[PDB]
């Protein structure tokens, strides 16, 4: 009674295509959804936390120490930070967003660094953070960094610290296959004065960075995730 | 945006290879091979083998799937020439709590309840088993045993089971050699999510138990040079 | 007048405590612990309800977090068994649903340095010290006041004691999607989670389950003043708030 | 005139698809439906009968013995019941409640035990019956019991004892593999005081137990049920 | 449900037909289009403009 | 990746994944001034990868 035609690409089988297909169970009430708390919808509020940056990882064997920017007294205009902000390379690999920007492909937004203190109370210092846009050399010390749009926040009352990143579209995206290009952005910091040590302190102290995505984060296409070649069959 | 990309649902409702399989069918007893991987299987379904060795779905705690295994069989011995002469293979999903054949002319492929599909050899079937859950959400990351009491097995945590395939022929003649391939594809819908988790560090070495494997190379890498960059 | 700090009397049956130092508070998620699983059977209720009887304040043993010091984790609805009404509530029922309060306090001086990282984990499943396909039989996992006790405490048959891993696989600086503060002796020297219940079953064993670990961890080392001790306390007390059992008007008696 | 597509899952025979199927007799008007009583519309129905249980079944070969309690004179603190509430398994195996909680799976819901006396008019006796909850070590003598959910309801003016059972979901419904767990529920009966027979008695008085479930019950899944290796192709 | 019959062209392939065909990728947005000059509709407005003609191609 | 009988045939529909918001088939420029990818071939704006393989044995 209906007449019909046929397709090419019948008996197709896509493997990603949404069809509602018949249930093996056909009658059969589940166990009823219960509200458990932490219920979530989107990886944005997954990645909405800042979590922590091994910036300290120049040591062989992975301890605690990997966190601690290792910070000493009677230096100036030297080096404390240094990175290429490529998430998914390097040091921002391992973090939460690291695994998350491995997972998808093309990426845009604005991030949020943090940075906080770990020392004495009636401890001083001021340390110039600089940030350099993506596709401009990085500083050579704290007198380049300082004509960069350089950040103080010193140590000596303030302990948290909080940098957004802003984002700026280069070929209308990020390139994200693996290559050491150096137009990712770049964050430094530096000692604008020595480190003023409490007395009898005899030691050093340290900052611990984190890393998150502000709201404005972005990511577009999904990927296979390899990240070791993986094949495993292994059943039990 | 409200768009279905980055969201949960799209994160995981994609279909993987899970439960790679070769059977076949021979005679009754015939030449001595009917017990490893011949004339039948069961898997006792688990998304332990190749959610890319446990990852996105271990990133949660709390899940709850709608599944769809869609069972591609096609025949490894030359479909081409022959050995295909209606080849009917028959799945079929026992739901836990349910006894498991151990034997191809066994009484538990025909027996009351026992959804089971029988479709031609090079095609495929399409299923939607509903959420078979003991807890409200599977627990795939979970803390504590069975019991203080009788205890069943151990924390594996097979109490919250999803299911168990079994596939087998139906056909008979023992003067030849067929030979078929299996392959389960899962989807999961409707998937709703709670409680984010840590992701691992190394690819993992047990089922259930969240042990982290020994003898380990550095999960992280070292700066190139200095903490000066570049 | 002054400085206001939230300090009054938090009075809760035996307990007085009433020690906060910069009183912010810092809940798991939206939720609150709350009490109702659900409104009614259409019946009349003889509901278990022992929070007139049960939010006391139970604090633990205090621990010494010296320089060379790793950690300290104690699996939270099981820390409490030997102990108080709740602990006699928990063998002498089955079944219970307990929302916690956990307030971790460090006594520091304004001259000490050090930063650490309270957090609450849910359904911690532990990695063992054999890694292999085996863990701790649950003999070593809960000992109850006592915890993990990470700092060097190596052992053999149960759970790992590496700290990076944190008995899980994960990483460190990665945990802190888990509800967490930051005692940072510049800026507190106490903190608080507030853990509503959390489970996929509504009523559960809390002696066969194991809800929650929680885990006290030094991210930065404790740098004391020369000619001071090198060691500083540790103080955590759990008030299990809104907390729920199941077996009424049915248990006689089970010793063990 | 009406394209249309194919679908993987084509040629499928699901045996469990309620699918309309054209008749075979497209015409003919069967022998008409007529009203004869005990329409039936559920199992639920089914199971609100109380039957019996066979609780002295300890001897040998089957005979009407196996439903009888037996009651003695001058025995106080001592057993009377005992059971484990594992309904398929061991005495309430063979209920009505019986074969059909081995027809589903997971089951929830209240019962209505049921008890009754068989003796002389001029008899008295105290029996405390207890319950004791899933996950309790169930009681070692009257005493143990009397501390539990004790129960009287004499006997020598009461014969009908009826108790209701209280369901507690354990983890969310009740385990229906086989195994030997003592976590279902326990029931049991004990003398408070010895059985008072009239004079010239010189026997033993039984008494009878019941077993339903009350309409709170509830059956999920459906299962295989084997219960012999069940296989037998005869046919006539 | 729906009884239906076959066609006569069926497994056709013809390349010029314009069928609706389902998207490999069936969740993802482009790169969204902006206004960049010069639109064309039509061949027509291709050949509106004067070349020149190549009169002396005697050599 | 589609899986099809031989002799049938199997329709995409890929949308525009492109880099920049047009095709540029005809472009002047390399890719940069620093690393630099490959030449001005500009494979960029690439359009995707086909591969085909058989799944049988014997």
């Amino acid at each position: 009674g209906l007449p019909t035609t046929t397709l090419p690409g019948s008996g197709q089988f896509l493997t990603t295509d949404d069809r509602q297909s018949p249930s093996a169970l056909p009658n059969y009430e589940p166990t009823p959804r219960i509200h458990i708390p932490g219920k979530v919808h989107n990886l944005l509020e997954i990645i909405q936390v800042d979590t922590l940056i091994p910036m300290n990882n120049t040591h062989t064997k992975d301890e605690v120490n990997s966190y601690l920017i290792p910070l000493n007294a009677n230096r100036q205009n030297e080096q404390v930070f240094g990175t290429n902000l490529f998430i998914g390379d390097g040091v921002f690999k391992t973090t939460l967003l690291g695994e998350i920007v491995q997972y998808y492909t093309h990426w845009s937004g604005s991030l949020r660094f943090s940075l906080m203190y770990t020392g004495p109370a009636l401890s001083s210092a001021k340390l110039i953070l600089a940030y350099t846009p993506p596709g401009a050399r990085g500083p050579q010390d704290r007198r380049e960094a300082m004509l960069g749009t350089h950040v103080v926040w010193d140590i000596g009352l303030q302990s948290t610290i909080v940098m957004t990143i802003p984002w700026t579209s280069g070929v209308q995206f990020r390139y994200t296959d693996p290559d050491t290009y150096t137009s990712a952005g770049f964050l430094s910091c530096w000692y604008q004065t020595s480190l003023i040590l409490p007395p009898e302190t005899t030691g050093q102290v340290y900052l611990l960075s984190f890393i998150s995505a502000c709201p404005d984060f972005k990511l577009r296409l999904m990927k296979d995730t390899q990240t070791i070649s993986q094949t495993v069959a292994l059943t039990e | 945006f409200n768009g279905s990309e980055t969201d949960v649902e799209c994160f995981l409702g994609r279909a993987a290879c899970v439960h790679v399989t070769e059977i076949q069918n021979k005679d009754a007893t015939g030449i001595d091979n009917h017990r490893e991987a011949k004339l039948f299987n069961d898997w006792k379904i688990n998304l332990s083998s190749l959610v890319q060795l446990r990852k996105k779905l271990e990133l949660f705690t709390y899940v709850r799937f709608d599944s769809e295994y869609t069972i591609l069989a096609t025949a490894s011995q030359p479909d081409s020439a022959n050995y295909s002469s209606n080849l009917v293979v028959q799945a079929m999903y026992v739901p836990p709590g349910a006894p498991n054949p151990k034997e191809w002319d066994d009484y538990t492929w025909q027996s009351a309840s026992n959804p089971s599909v029988f479709f031609k050899v090079g095609d495929t079937s399409r299923f939607s088993v509903p959420y078979v859950g003991l807890a409200s959400a599977y627990n795939c990351f979970y803390d504590g045993y069975s019991h203080d009491d009788a205890e069943t097995q151990y924390g594996i945590t097979v109490l919250n089971h999803m299911g168990s395939m079994a596939f087998r022929i139906v056909n008979e003649h023992d003067e030849h050699k067929t030979l078929v391939k299996i392959r389960v594809y899962h989807r999961a819908k409707h998937v709703e999510a709670w409680i984010p988790r840590a992701p691992r560090a190394l690819p993992y070495t047990s089922i259930g138990r969240t042990n982290y494997p020994k003898n380990t190379e550095p999960v992280i890498k070292k700066r190139k040079g200095d903490i000066k960059s570049y | 007048c002054g400085y206001s700090d939230r300090v009054q009397q938090i009075t809760l049956g035996n307990s007085t405590i009433t020690t906060q130092e910069a009183a912010n508070a810092v809940v798991c998620y939206a939720e609150w612990p709350e009490y109702l699983p659900d409104v009614d059977a259409s019946d009349v209720n003889k509901t278990s309800k022992p929070d007139t009887s049960v939010c006391r304040f139970y604090t633990l043993d205090s621990k010494t977090w010296t320089t060379g010091s790793k950690g300290w984790c104690w699996k939270l609805p099981d820390a409490l068994k030997d102990m108080g009404v709740f602990g006699q509530n928990m063998f002498f029922h089955s079944l219970g649903r307990s929302g916690y309060t956990v307030h971790v306090q460090c006594n520091a001086t304004k001259f000490h340095s050090g930063c650490l990282l309270v957090v609450v984990i849910p359904e911690h499943q532990l990695a063992s010290h054999e890694g292999g396909n085996v863990s701790v039989k649950y003999t070593f996992t809960h000992p109850g006041e006592r915890g993990i006790d990470l700092s060097s405490a190596n052992e053999v048959g149960g759970p790992v004691k590496d700290v990076l891993y944190n008995m899980n696989g994960t990483l460190l600086g990665n945990l802190l999607i888990f509800p967490h503060q930051f005692i940072n002796l510049r800026t507190n020297n106490t903190a608080t989670i507030v853990i509503p219940y959390i489970n996929s079953v509504p009523i559960d064993s809390m002696t066969r389950h194991n809800n929650v670990s929680l885990m006290v961890i030094p991210i930065a080392p404790l740098t004391v003043p020369t000619g001071a001790t090198p060691s500083l306390p540790i103080t955590v007390t759990i008030a299990p708030m809104c907390t729920e059992f199941s077996g009424i008007r049915s248990k006689s008696i089970v010793p063990q």
